[PDB]
């Protein structure tokens, strides 16, 4: 029954104050794209960046499996826009936050669709 | 000026000289040019690579086949292979290579020596950014290198589909006469120098449309010395200019034409076709590779 956590345990380091992960690649690109999360090449609008998204992954980034039956990446191959505030740390940002199934924006950074 | 190319390519003319090989003595060897803020010297790098290859006839198939080696960093990620992916068409596939583990944008990675990797296909660009730090002997004569280059070399005359290209590091330290040699063998060739790393001896040894026979002789030793005596008078200002404008940076999708022909069909109408980014000569089959594992 046991399983290691992962997403919790840096959670809980970020929480108790350690420095973000490191290293993300973070992309050349005109800024002028369509802002949605998750896209095939980067895709930042103005007030993000894109980051390759294999980078980007707890789980790849670890070298633990990914949590899903099918340890499939969702990040990686991909490119992750993330908000320019959030910039300095998107593993975090990935981990904590969810992509609406509708706008293919961050929900709360993007997302529309509750209006 | 030439701040606002990608970088600068070898002048022809330096080129057809017979130099001597002397040390490389760079003007601008302390500076370091202004990256765009929070972006690695290797994204850049490989950005004004990818600008500077949209500028040549590169054959752009369908299924295109992509392999980049060297393509890890010591910190376990592959922002070269982030560049490249950006820039190649959606569904293109990218094969990746190290001596050390990394996680990477890659369809499929392999770790272990360059030496190790083998595919049952051939590809349509081959990338290389591999190098040795123990090369840069200053203490001692500056002699072609084995190492790697034999493989490259090989997996070139292998498996490169007539017609593709490569982009392959060098430095002033770092080189090797028959890679040179094989310039030739394609339809054109250039040493490239980014911008934003122009105060390093290190070019990218391009060799544009493949031809699989020389179009001409090159004495690898003579072309070396050639590319440092141009190095050594052509200082080349640092710059990221070029970075700030991406909008048109993908690689044009030209669905180049893919045919299976053996070696006897080759004309000079093929070799001409070939010559013009106008053609791939490969089988299209499934791509398979494999890296071999000693056992103890
Ligand atoms: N035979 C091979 N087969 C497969 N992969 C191969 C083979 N040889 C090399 N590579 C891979 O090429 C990538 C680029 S070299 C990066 C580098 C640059 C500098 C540079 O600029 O001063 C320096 C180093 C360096 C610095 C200090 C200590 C040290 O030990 C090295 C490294 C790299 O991840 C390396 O593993
Ligand atoms: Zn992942
Ligand atoms: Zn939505």
């Amino acid at each position: 029954a046991f399983a290691v956590d992962a997403a919790k345990a840096y959670k809980d380091y970020l929480a108790s104050g350690g420095q973000p992960i490191t290293n993300c690649v973070k992309m050349l690109c005109t800024h002028t794209g369509t802002g949605q999360a998750i896209t095939v090449t980067p895709e930042a609008n103005m007030d993000q960046e894109s980051f390759g998204g294999a980078s980007c992954c707890l789980y790849c980034r670890c070298h633990i499996d990914h949590p899903n039956p099918k340890g499939f990446c969702d990040l990686k191959g991909k490119y992750v826009q993330i908000p320019t505030t959030c910039a300095n740390d998107p593993v975090g940002f990935t981990l904590k936050n969810t992509v609406c199934t509708v706008c293919g924006m961050w929900k709360g950074y993007g997302c529309s669709c509750d209006q | 000026s030439q701040a606002w190319q990608p970088g600068v390519a070898m002048p022809n003319l330096y080129k057809m000289q017979r130099m001597l090989l002397e040390k490389c003595d760079l003007q601008n060897y302390g500076d370091s040019a202004t990256l765009p803020k929070g972006i690695m010297m290797n994204v850049a790098k490989y950005t004004q690579l990818c600008q500077y290859l949209n500028t040549l006839t590169l054959a752009v198939p369908y299924n295109m086949r992509v392999i980049h080696f060297g393509a890890g960093s010591d910190k376990g990620v592959a922002p070269g292979t982030a560049v490249l992916r950006q820039w190649l068409p959606t569904g293109t596939l990218l094969v990746d290579s190290d001596l050390n583990d990394f996680v990477s944008d890659a369809d499929s990675t392999l770790i272990g020596d360059c030496a190790t990797v083998h595919t049952a296909n051939k590809w349509d660009l081959i990338i290389s950014d591999m190098y040795d730090p123990k090369t840069k002997n200053v203490t001692k004569e500056n002699d072609s290198k084995e190492g790697f280059f034999t493989y490259i070399c090989g997996f070139i005359q292998q498996k490169l589909a007539l017609g593709g290209s490569v982009a392959i590091k060098i430095t002033e330290h770092s080189w090797n006469a028959d890679l040179y040699k094989l310039m030739g063998h394609f339809a054109w060739w250039t040493a490239f120098v980014t911008n934003v790393n122009a105060s390093s001896s290190e070019a990218f040894l391009i060799g544009c449309n493949y031809l699989g026979k020389p179009r001409e002789q090159i004495d690898g030793y003579v072309m070396h010395a050639n590319y440092i005596f141009w190095r050594n008078t052509n200082p080349i200002q640092l710059s990221s200019y070029s970075l700030f404008d991406m909008s048109k940076f993908p690689l044009k999708l030209r669905g180049t034409a893919v045919m299976s022909l053996k070696e006897g069909q080759i004309n000079d109408m093929i070799l001409s076709l070939l010559s013009k980014g106008r053609l791939i000569i490969r089988e299209n089959n499934r791509v398979v590779i494999s890296s071999d594992v000693l056992v103890n």
